[PDB]
């Protein structure tokens, strides 16, 4: 019968604790329905006092009834804090040393302490027995933030395949002219082989030929780094790959074969946060 | 591919005669195209030759008398052979290589020269 401490798409974090109550006009037999809380991991633990004072019986001493006093408490325990992050997954200890915490902790900082145990506790004043709700471990704070990372790089990876072979069907066109430049040579190897040991003309005639020759492709290669050869002409190279990455009208959500705003950085921005919750709570990921 | 020759017969010594064989079957121009001769009892020796990309050579007992020349445009080697002598008998082929490997490959019909004593 023990109490939940859920964690939601936003910040917020929904509390589920079975208050063992319901016959009652002050609680100074079935139970009511387990209560269900919004929290905001910045508010005190003194306003999750007075939320849980308003769905509850008021306490009576006398001749006035008050509200209850409810009093948080933790296994908190040389001089380092020992922080594991595992919370309700953790091991758990015969019997285990309680403290009370501040009212003015905030809620987030409250539970990434707690963590250390496997549950902290919630005493309402009046009510001898103390309710136990279940920290969440660093995984469960982060369940919709990694479920979303894995959602986040499996269409990215949908979306660079066809970057990839967007950019690998741009090189065998654009290196055409190298092949060609080599068959040229190996066409004028057989020129040069053939007449000197295979026509009676002599090396007299053929090496002049092979100078204005050499000469020739020299001043070619200097009417072609006199186009867009100098510096980058990686514009031009990105400009077919422009053309060739047409959007596609295959998938509605994720749309597949196409390209454009690549937004990676919040794949990226989204695994610092994971991170950085993985520290806080003294854990590696 | 191969090659004729005509031009072979008698003549005593210190006479001339001139060699003629054609090459015929080749796609391309060959490299090497020789002579060679054969003595009654002997084997097949080296008389003249041309390679093209390479030296254009004679046989030591044939330096100085005799004239190989070669005409690629009709394809044809020929042997200008001047004061001969009993030793320059022999039955005369024609060799030719199409590319330059070194030997011999392809061989000719074959022209008798007699020179008499
Ligand atoms: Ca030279």
């Amino acid at each position: 019968t023990k109490g939940r401490l859920l964690t939601t798409p936003t910040r917020l974090l929904k509390l589920i604790l079975p208050i063992p109550f319901h016959p009652e006009q002050e609680y100074i037999e079935d139970a009511v329905e387990p209560l269900a809380l919004l929290v905001h991991p910045q508010q005190p633990l003194s306003y999750l006092e007075r939320l849980i004072q308003a769905e509850i019986p008021p306490l009576l001493v006398k001749d006035r009834e008050k509200l209850p006093e409810i009093i948080f408490r933790a296994e908190a325990d040389s001089n380092v804090a020992s922080y594991s992050g595992l919370g309700r997954e953790g091991p758990s200890k015969g019997d285990t040393h309680w403290v009370r915490w501040s009212g003015s902790t905030e809620i987030g900082d409250f539970i990434r302490d707690a963590a250390r145990g496997r549950e902290f506790s919630v005493t309402i004043e009046g009510h001898a027995e103390e309710l136990r709700v279940a920290v969440p471990s660093f995984k469960d704070r982060t369940y919709y933030m990694r479920m979303r990372l894995r959602r986040m790089s499996q269409e990215i990876d949908q979306m660079a395949t066809v970057k990839r072979e967007c950019d690998l069907l741009a090189h065998k066109g654009a290196h055409a002219l190298a092949k060609g430049g080599f068959a040229a040579l190996a066409a004028w190897w057989g020129i040069v082989y053939y007449v000197t040991f295979h026509t009676d003309m002599g090396w007299d005639l053929v090496e002049p030929i092979t100078y204005l020759a050499g000469l020739a492709s020299i001043m070619g290669g200097y009417l072609w780094f006199l186009f867009i050869s100098r510096d980058l002409s990686y514009k031009a190279a990105m400009n077919v790959t422009v053309s060739r990455r047409q959007n596609a009208l295959y998938q509605e959500r994720g749309f597949d074969p196409a390209k454009w705003d690549q937004l990676v950085h919040d794949a990226n921005g989204l695994r610092r946060e994971i991170k950085f919750a993985a520290t806080e709570y003294g854990v590696e990921w | 591919v191969q090659l004729q020759e005509s031009g072979g017969g008698l003549v005593q010594a210190g006479g001339s005669l001139r060699l003629s064989c054609a090459a015929s079957g080749t796609i391309f121009s060959p490299h090497y195209m020789g002579w060679y001769r054969q003595a009654p009892g002997k084997e097949r020796e080296f008389v003249a030759g041309i390679g093209f990309g390479t030296t254009t050579n004679y046989a030591n007992s044939v330096k100085g008398r005799f004239t190989i020349s070669r005409d690629n445009a009709k394809n044809t080697v020929y042997l200008q052979m001047n004061s001969l002598k009993p030793e320059d008998t022999a039955v005369y082929y024609c060799a030719a290589r199409l590319y330059p490997i070194l030997g011999h490959t392809y061989w000719g019909q074959g022209t008798q020269v007699t020179v008499s004593s």
